[PDB]
């Protein structure tokens, strides 16, 4: 009894108090602001929702019996908060928290408000240990939310519901089927994108793609023809994961040129927060695909504390691939195949042999000028000299090297191509970035004039000084 | 009735209007200064 | 403000002012010392 009298009492009052201005005041201001004005995003308090989600994530009977049927009930809500606090201080409070929104005069008269209120129970119920709020009961609460979803008037409800049917997906993600979630999402997508433009063409796309790939079906038809590619309103958080998904989709189909740029943009759109969960994966792929595309080094050495422990296999891998040796590649694959399979990346790196052999032959071509093929096999350990002829021939085909070969003799001789400065390519190289440096100036200037505003102050010299000047001039002209 | 059709049309027009209004409000200032 | 959250798979179970060059780690594969190679190669011939 003595132990629980000094640290247990504090938990009750202080969190309630600091919540009274965190979500109670937030709800009160949103009701008269989001549902009281057309500021939308401004008075929608999506960042207040954000903060009250992130803080409560790492953080109900009183707040569920909120009443606002009449003005006295709405006024009462706030004194009833203190009344329930006093009851909690004196007495011990408590399914029976789902019928209250239909009772206790609960007439918010704003869907934007009752939605967030309902979702707030769902988030704790989702995070109620691993119980899943008695499983389907959380889903049933979200089934209630889905009934609310069909309620209507979306000058706020839309951007309120986004988060709702984003956690809704997580509910099934942690449990049972997802196929019928896909059916629902497909329907909901055209339920939107038809009410002119309403957004959600960002969140629903990511929700659909999150486990479309996880089920391991690489359908792409609708992605190339999707009209929701361009919501243009993503808060710079949705856009990153959307670009990541489309980049992996593009890269898995033997397309490397565009995936690098799009997914590098996606990675560099990532925020500054300490969490590095998805950045681990995007980095890992962003350097596998760069190894695949030609032989760009990618070895922009990463030793940051967060990423150091994870990417230890990959460092060893790049070490083998950069050199022309091939036994090292097998000695790495047979060692880390299971680890790569656990990462879902065995299929991409299993086709890396061609890149290794291209690097080796290019290095051999650049180093020597006249070498017998009776040693190329020994240096690259192909175990046979005759097929080295075919390998070199294929290399010459694609313009890898311009060396000729005397088949009757056996030695390979290479041409000499120097003085690239006179070639037209450096002009192209300069132009490609002249374009960028000209674009950035216009981009910067475009947004400079937005902050200058409220400059109504426009006065020249005076108002009544003109009469004094005229009088002085007349007096001077009189004499 | 046919209210839904009319709602759709009027809503689309009003949704467009605001962007234009905004992109003109900035333009007026420069000229004034 | 500072929402900064991502849903899945946080992992990993929790300097140098000289610009990095790849070559430094290449011979980190072996040849610990030029000394050792020269000393233990020259004796043969």
């Amino acid at each position: 009894p003595p132990g629980g009298g000094e640290q247990e009492p504090p938990p009750p009052p202080a969190p309630q108090d600091v919540e009274m201005k965190e979500e109670a005041a937030t709800g009160g201001g949103s009701t008269g602001e989001a549902d009281g004005k057309t500021a939308a995003a401004a008075a929608e308090h999506s960042q207040r929702e954000l903060d009250t989600v992130t803080l409560e994530d790492i953080k109900e009977p009183r707040f569920v019996l909120r009443a606002l049927r009449m003005l006295p009930s709405t006024s009462r809500r706030l004194n009833h908060y203190v009344l329930y606090k006093a009851v909690q201080g004196f007495f011990t409070s408590n399914l029976p928290f789902l019928e209250e929104p239909m009772d206790t005069e609960a007439d918010l008269q704003f869907r934007p408000r009752t939605g967030k209120a309902a979702s707030t129970p769902l988030l704790p119920e989702v995070e109620a240990y691993l119980q899943l709020l008695v499983v389907i009961f959380m889903m049933n609460s979200k089934r209630y939310k889905e009934a609310q979803k069909i309620s209507d008037n979306r000058r706020a409800l839309d951007l309120v519901a986004a988060k709702c049917y984003y956690y809704h997906a997580r509910v099934y993600e942690f449990l049972d089927k997802l196929d019928v979630v896909r059916s629902f999402l497909h329907a909901r997508l055209r339920t939107a994108t038809l009410r002119h433009d309403a957004d959600g063409q960002a969140t629903l796309l990511n929700l659909l793609l999150r486990n479309y790939l996880h089920y391991s079906l690489y359908d792409q038809a609708e992605k190339l023809v999707s009209k929701s590619v361009f919501p243009e309103q993503a808060n710079n958080n949705e856009w990153a994961r959307y670009l990541y998904y489309t980049g992996r989709i593009k890269a898995i189909q033997l397309e490397y040129s565009e995936a690098r740029r799009t997914m590098t943009n996606a990675l560099r759109k990532a925020p500054q927060h300490t969490a590095v969960g998805f950045k681990q994966t995007v980095h890992k792929l962003l350097i596998v695909v760069e190894l695949l595309l030609g032989e760009i080094p990618d070895r922009l050495q990463f030793r940051q504390p967060s990423l150091k422990r994870s990417l230890m296999p990959y460092f060893l891998l790049t070490q083998a691939v950069r050199t022309g040796n091939l036994a090292k590649f097998n000695q790495v694959l047979d060692q880390f195949g299971e680890k790569f399979q656990a990462d879902g990346t065995y299929t991409l790196i299993i086709r890396l042999r061609h890149n290794v052999i291209k690097t080796g032959v290019r290095m051999i071509s650049l180093s020597y000028s006249r070498i017998s093929l009776a040693d190329i096999a020994q240096k690259l350990q192909l175990d046979s000299p005759e097929d080295a002829e075919f390998i070199v021939a294929k290399a010459i085909r694609d313009g890898v090297i311009e060396a000729s070969i005397n088949h009757e003799k056996g030695y390979v001789q290479s041409k000499e191509m120097i003085d690239i400065y006179s070639t037209r390519e450096p002009q192209l190289a300069f132009h490609q970035r002249i374009s960028f440096c000209l674009d950035i100036h216009n981009m910067s200037v475009k947004a400079m004039r937005f902050p200058p505003k409220s400059y109504n102050k426009d006065l020249e010299s005076a108002e009544e000084r003109r009469e004094r000047e005229q009088q002085d001039l007349e007096f001077a002209k009189e004499m | 009735g046919l209210r839904q059709y009319y709602l759709s049309k009027i809503e689309e027009l009003q949704l467009i209007v605001n962007d234009k209004s905004q992109n003109l409000r900035r333009l007026q200032a420069q000229r004034n200064e | 403000m500072s929402e900064k959250k991502q849903p899945v798979d946080l992992g990993l179970l929790e300097e140098d002012n000289w610009d990095d060059d790849n070559v430094e780690d290449d011979f980190s594969n072996q040849l610990r010392a030029e000394l050792e190679k020269h000393g233990y190669k020259m004796e043969t011939s």
